[PDB]
């Protein structure tokens, strides 16, 4: 929800380093989707972000594989008015890796890796 | 690679190679290249001669054998190839450019580089190579010639002329370099000789300056202006010679405009006024020093103009002190009565003529130079237009000049005409200033004596005056007077300095610098004050004192020293950061003034000692020790300056904050500590080779350092830095560090390289939104530069430096703002 | 060894630097403020200057790069703060003047 809204790229990058400190796959997958996925040309551009290693559970969701708040918003603005296709690019370059062997095992990624 | 010799069958079964490049390898001979080559790059190899195997490839297209020990070049009738397009032979021991056998075989040749070689003379068969684009014969220093046949190489757009003797030396340089081919072509058309030079009579305050001129041409008020005349000399050696005489004004009131009329191609006379013997010779020394500072290569023939009185051995001081001490080349001297003719006056005529015929700067004999006949026809036209235009307004409109040249059938188009009128202003026929800051692009003063009598007429608190009295061209008067350093007038302005006090006197917070010279040049102080108004400036004749605060001010005085005949120039500034900024701006202004107006000073004793002062004890400094600026600059490796013992020291930024790069805003300090960088390995040099661009890790981040070679100047570097210091746009390559030891530059590193390589190699990445983001970022940079009131003048995919390929990024494209630096 | 009595008397006699024989030519001064609204001017028109006027004035006015001359001071702290106790003369006016310029 916060990333679909306007978030600065420096903020998302710093928070990516934070969330890679306490490594949790789903959140850093969402951050990488906001940062380094270019769906228009089947492009992952995971470049200058200096991440230590890479887990296949991270970039896993990058591969293609309730109207509650809206009705609340519509009611309250009414009251406000009344009161008024594979992806073939994978680029992992400037991230200072030390062993790419984590991607080597048969994870949930290899069909995309082929 | 450290290969010595290739195998004889090394490319035996590879019959499709094209670009076999073996650069900086210890190679000696080419063993049987295949016949399918196009380009070879065999430069920096231990070659002794062009090997015969390369002379038989029937499809060779380029050849790089620069920096090789080769002597003889085979002529164009041995190459056996009909598509040669780029022969590069820089830095070789080649002597002859023999193009005489069959020169038409090289008609398709585009580039040709014979720089840095022992070439003797360019052969005149060069004119058939109709497709030359960049002929490089620079850095030879033994050529001193150009055949008139090379005016046919119209496709040439650039022609390097660095460090080589010249013949025309017409002050037009190869910055255009196609006009040079136009002049060579027009000289190939007609090639008429030329016989005209200037004779500037120089003296002071009443001497044989006009009467001597009245007797010399075999023909009384004091001079006002410079009183341009001329007289021909029919030399019987049948040489029709005319030379115009410029008897300069004598009184010191006109001494702030004579540098506008002292050129290097003239013969000067210096007049004694020998009535007051042995002192007027001593009084003549500022004139000789000014001649030396203005025209370093022009001879001066002295004349004593009172043989009616005696003090007879006044030539003793001339033979002792006036020979060679920083004074110009005194070729002769005489003594005359200068009222009626004599054997002395007759031999004065003969020596003046004989010294005129043998001027020969750089052994070129300027008295008999060669020009196209279009120049002489324009000269006759303009000299007839002087009588055709009345004395009320001899200024000539540019369109009127075009109508005059269209009134006749001269081959002068609008292209060569600026150099035409520049050369005619050089020989003193019509004065015209092509400076676009002046409104003289349509003002061409025929009969320049009118201009000199008018513009000097005005000189006939204490010194200021506003507009107070010309047919509605008064703003031309005012703009010319500003151009002539007349406007308030800097001359006749309150010679008495005031008794100024300063808020800072503790002799540690005051930076002082001296600029010791023997005399002040003629129009020095007017040019300095005019170029220094860029702040209650309470100035006088020889000072400024513009003041912003006790914390920020300046004082460009003129101190005089006890028991010192040499003059001085004392720059006082406080020692805060703003003081260093002001000092740097002032020093750069002064150096630019001397380089642009008096080159005779800054040439080899060097005639101008830039000093520096420093105190050891703060307060009661006891005559701050003078230190020359040159070896203080040479003490750059030691950033502190100390006495004979290290019990004290002073940082160089304390007493010379221009050498140490601190006068500019301190964000671009070099800071050599965290610079993980090695200029040696070419791994990092892969970030660019045409400029010395490398890759380095600095302050933890990755940078793209640029090492400056010896083609730059420190003052020019500082000029480049100050404009590059404060741009700071997100589509601009920002700077991170700059300084000395070595002269380097730390700019940001573009990851994906330039744009041209991307569209050349990886054209699948441009995807209709990356294209648009690149275009938008470049347009943002251009709009910022235009809002920076500067031009770029070279925009190309060679300069669009990319940072990422993600389309929805913050920054993608950045431009190289070093193009504004050159 | 009574030289400090000499100097103290000379200061008392308005001799001390000497205010007399001090650079009668005024310099060509410019001012940073000239828009004729931010400048307060006042005149002190008198028929002649009294004998020891300017020495007594300059001595009692040093209480700031004071670039003075015989008939002025111009002590300056800033474009925002300065003073100029000149002596202006007027066209077609025999009476002398004393022109105090200060920013507003
Ligand atoms: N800061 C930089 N980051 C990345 N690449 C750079 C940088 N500066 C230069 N380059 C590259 O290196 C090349 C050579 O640099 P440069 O000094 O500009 O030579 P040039 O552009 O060909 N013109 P010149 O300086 O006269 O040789 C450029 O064309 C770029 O491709
Ligand atoms: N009687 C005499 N007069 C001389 C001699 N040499 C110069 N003069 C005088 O010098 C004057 C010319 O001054 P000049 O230098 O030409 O004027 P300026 O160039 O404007 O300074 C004339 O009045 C001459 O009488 C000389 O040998 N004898």
């Amino acid at each position: 929800l916060l990333l679909n809204s306007g978030s600065r790229e420096q903020d998302v990058r710093k928070a990516l380093t934070i969330s890679i400190g306490k490594g949790d796959s789903q959140i850093i997958s969402l951050l990488l989707r906001r940062l380094a996925l270019d769906v228009a040309n089947n492009s992952i551009c995971l470049g200058g972000f200096c991440i230590g290693k890479v887990e296949p559970s991270w970039l896993g969701p990058l591969f293609p594989d309730t109207n509650i708040a809206s009705t609340l918003a519509r009611m309250v603005i009414r009251y406000q008015m009344k009161s008024a296709e594979y992806i073939t690019s994978l680029d992992l370059s400037a991230n200072e890796l030390r062993d790419i062997d984590a991607l080597s095992q048969k994870c949930c990624i290899s069909v995309h890796l082929e | 690679n450290h290969i010595s010799s290739l195998s004889e069958n090394f490319l035996e079964a590879c019959p499709k190679v094209e670009s076999f490049s073996a650069r900086m390898n210890f190679l000696a001979a080419m063993p049987f290249l295949p016949p399918s080559m196009t380009i070879l790059k065999l430069s920096q190899n231990k070659f002794s001669c062009i090997p015969e195997a390369i002379l038989n490839l029937p499809h060779l297209r380029s050849l790089d054998m620069s920096s090789n020990d080769i002597q003889y070049l085979p002529g164009p009738a041995h190459w056996k190839s009909l598509n040669l397009r780029e022969l590069l032979f820089s830095h070789n021991q080649i002597s002859i450019l023999d193009l005489s056998e069959k020169a038409y075989l090289w008609s398709r040749v585009e580039k040709l580089h014979l720089s840095h070689n022992k070439l003797k003379e360019i052969p005149p068969e060069i004119g058939c190579l109709e497709n030359l684009t960049s002929l490089d014969v620079s850095y030879n220093l033994e050529l001193r010639s150009f055949p008139n046949e090379m005016g046919k190489l119209s496709k040439i757009w650039d022609l390097p002329l660095d460090e080589l003797h010249l013949n025309f030396d017409f002050k037009h340089i190869g910055c255009k370099a196609k006009d040079i081919i136009r002049f060579l072509q027009q000289r190939l058309k007609k090639a008429v000789p030329y016989n005209r030079m200037k004779l500037m009579i120089v003296g002071n305050t009443g001497s044989g300056k006009t009467t001597l001129l009245q007797q010399l041409m075999k023909t009384q008020s004091a001079t006002v202006g410079i009183d341009v005349k001329d007289w021909p000399i029919q030399i019987r050696r049948k040489r029709d010679l005319v030379l115009n005489v410029w008897d300069f004004a004598g009184r010191e009131e006109f001494y702030s405009t004579h540098p506008h009329f002292m050129t290097q191609r003239a013969l000067y006379l210096a007049v004694y006024d020998l009535s007051k013997g042995q002192a007027e010779v001593d009084a003549m020394k500022p004139w000789l020093f000014n001649i030396k500072a203005r025209a370093s290569s022009s001879p001066v023939i002295l004349v004593g103009t009172h043989l009616d009185v005696s003090k007879a051995c006044m030539s003793k001081i001339t033979k002792e002190l006036l020979n060679k001490r920083g004074f110009p080349a005194i070729r002769d001297y005489h003594f005359v009565n200068a009222t009626e003719e004599s054997d002395a006056l007759a031999k004065l005529r003969k020596t003046i003529i004989n010294e005129s015929l043998n001027f020969k700067i750089r052994d070129q004999l300027v008295v008999g130079q060669l020009i196209p006949d279009c120049y002489v026809e324009l000269e006759k036209i303009i000299l007839s237009e002087r009588k055709n235009v009345p004395i009320e307004f001899p200024v000539i409109d540019r369109k009127r000049l075009l109508q005059l040249v269209r009134e006749n059938q001269l081959q002068l188009d609008e292209n060569e005409l600026p150099h035409a009128v520049h050369f005619l202003n050089e020989s003193g026929v019509l004065l015209h200033f092509q400076d676009p800051a002046l409104q003289l692009s349509d003002l061409y003063f025929v009969e320049p004596k009118w201009l000199c009598k008018i513009m000097a007429q005005i000189l006939t608190p204490k010194g200021i005056i506003s507009r107070r009295d010309p047919k509605n061209y008064m703003t031309q008067y005012f703009k010319l007077l500003e151009k002539f350093q007349i406007a308030l007038v800097p001359s006749s302005l309150s010679d008495h300095r005031p008794v100024i006090e300063l808020p800072h006197c503790e002799n540690s917070e005051i930076i002082i610098r001296l600029y010791e010279m023997p005399y002040f040049p003629m129009g020095f102080w007017s040019r300095l004050i005019n170029r220094l108004l860029e702040p209650n400036r309470m100035y006088w004749r020889q000072g400024i004192y513009l003041n912003w605060s006790p914390e920020a001010y300046c004082l460009v005085g003129s101190e005089v020293l006890d028991n010192h005949p040499e003059s001085f120039l004392k720059i006082t500034v406080p020692s805060c950061r703003k003081g260093c900024i002001l000092l740097g701006q002032v020093v750069d202004h002064i150096d630019s003034l001397m380089e642009e107006w008096f080159p005779g000073l800054l040439e080899i004793e060097t005639l101008l000692k830039k000093w520096a002062l420093y105190s050891f004890n703060d307060g009661e400094e006891h005559q701050k020790i003078l230190l020359d600026d040159l070896m203080k600059k040479a003490e750059e490796g030691d950033l502190l300056v100390n006495p004979d013992q290290p019990r004290l020291t002073i940082p160089i930024s304390q007493i010379a904050p221009d050498l140490i790069l601190a006068d500019l805003p301190r964000n671009i300090m070099l800071n050599n500590d965290e610079l993980e960088f090695e200029q040696a390995p070419e791994f990092l040099l892969g970030d660019g080779s045409f400029g010395s661009v490398y890759r380095a890790a600095y302050e933890g981040e990755e940078v793209a350092v640029k090492i400056f070679n010896k083609h730059t100047s420190l003052r020019l570097l500082r000029q480049e830095l100050v404009v590059l210091c404060h741009l700071h746009h997100p589509s601009l390559i920002s700077l991170l560090a700059a300084g000395i030891r070595p002269r380097m530059l730390v700019m940001e590193l573009a990851s994906k390289g330039s744009l041209d390589r991307l569209l050349q190699q990886d054209k699948a990445s441009l995807t209709r939104t990356l294209q648009h983001r690149i275009a938008l970022h470049v347009a943002d940079g251009l709009r910022y530069l235009h809002s920076a009131m500067i031009i770029y003048r070279d925009l190309k995919p060679h300069n669009v430096l990319l940072f990422t390929l993600y389309p929805n990024a913050a920054i993608i494209a950045k431009i190289a703002d070093y193009g504004i630096a050159q």
